[PDB]
């Protein structure tokens, strides 16, 4: 039993016709102090899987090592390490899920909310969630923490049900994602303007965009807001 | 007297350890394998005897990797060889986990050495029936 210290906020994601997209800002908060700013919370495992993590950062860093170790291990006595026997998103997830549950079961959780995004060897899109309690689930869109409340409502408008995936293009999808990130920057007091975004397409592979920024924000109307009711100037 | 060659950790009258020497015999009887140190890395090669047309070609890889930068090849009792590599992987993993940096080849060499030397200290164990060629590139070439 612990309590998080340095933390990352929302991790949002969704799946389009060919792949999946996932994003997360680069902040590492320390309570209300926006302490660290160059924190990458998107962990690429291989190049068909990207793991987005939120929650306690020290635990995140720990889960990162576990992942790199998984890659090293899979390579041992494996002549098909980068072919038929390379890590699949589903493997990476099942592993993480297993670890997560064992830890909560021992009353010492890895204080995190995790989303595994990627493309299976057969082209299928993979997107599943797991948190410090070991709970898991899938949906056309997935977001942790604050993003579950604000990003999902938006993303679901694009892919509301299964039959919407094939109708959604990378442009449309990436757009929804980028807009959600803006909205989160508007109302989440633990968010940052900088974030990373990654695409896992069954054709174009893994595109990892670092150092993005929320652009095109509406703030002008703020000048017309004076007082809190009766004040006129 | 005699019989100084029946138990492992035993010193013969002339200061030798026959059990270890007998191990060498198993090694010498094995396939030939080598290692060449070029000027920015190392190369490993080995002989794979085609005991029969029944052996799927290319399918019984002998050379093994430790971590992501080390290579290992050995002659003698293959199973003993794998056993030593498993230890090496553990040792490399333990080292990285605490010092962060992947294990330097010189450090890895002594890890294997101390371990193998350990199997010549007790009569309750048998020495390794393999000689191993290994190496890699680190912070110092």
């Amino acid at each position: 039993t612990q309590q998080p210290i340095v933390t990352g906020t929302s991790v949002i994601s969704m799946k389009y016709d060919n792949g999946v997209i996932i994003a997360a800002d680069n902040l590492g908060s320390y309570g209300s102090l926006l302490r660290f700013n160059g924190v990458e919370r998107l962990i690429p495992v291989g190049d068909n899987t990207v793991v987005g993590i939120s929650g306690d950062i020290s635990d995140m860093q720990h889960i990162e090592r576990l992942l790199k170790d998984l890659v090293t291990e899979n390579a041992y006595d494996n002549p098909l390490a980068d072919a038929e026997e390379a890590l699949e998103p589903s493997y990476i997830f099942e592993y993480l899920a297993t670890v997560m549950y064992q830890r909560r079961s021992k009353m010492n959780p890895l204080w995190n909310a995790i989303i595994v995004a990627g493309v299976q060897s057969n082209g299928d899109q993979f997107l599943r969630y797991v948190n410090l309690l070991g709970v898991t689930y899938s949906s056309p869109t997935l977001a942790t923490g604050f993003g579950a409340h604000m990003a999902n409502p938006l993303l679901r408008k694009v892919v509301d049900r299964e039959s919407d995936i094939p109708k959604t293009t990378v442009q449309v999808a990436e757009e929804a994602i980028v807009n959600a990130m803006r909205v989160l920057y508007y109302r989440d007091a633990r968010s940052s303007r900088n974030f990373s975004l990654a695409i896992i397409d069954k054709n174009t592979g893994l595109t990892f965009k670092k150092n993005l920024q929320v652009e095109n924000m509406k703030w002008d109307f703020a000048k017309d807001i004076k007082g809190y009711g009766t004040q006129k100037i | 007297g005699t019989g100084y060659d029946l138990s492992n950790s035993v010193f013969s009258p002339d200061g030798r350890n026959f059990q270890v020497e007998y191990a060498v015999k198993a090694v010498e009887n094995g396939t030939t394998s080598i290692g060449i140190k070029c000027n920015d890395g190392v190369v490993f090669a080995v002989e794979k005897l085609i005991t029969s047309k029944l052996l799927v070609p290319q399918k019984n890889v002998k050379i093994q990797v430790v971590d992501r930068h080390i290579g290992c090849v050995y002659s003698g009792l293959i199973p003993d060889g794998r056993h030593l590599v498993n230890r090496g992987r553990e040792e490399a993993a333990s080292f990285k986990k605490l010092y962060k940096t992947p294990i330097p080849i010189p450090a890895f060499a002594d890890r294997l050495g101390q371990y193998v030397q350990a199997h010549t200290l007790y009569n309750s164990v048998r020495p390794f029936g393999v000689s191993t060629i290994f190496g890699g590139v680190d912070k110092n070439g």
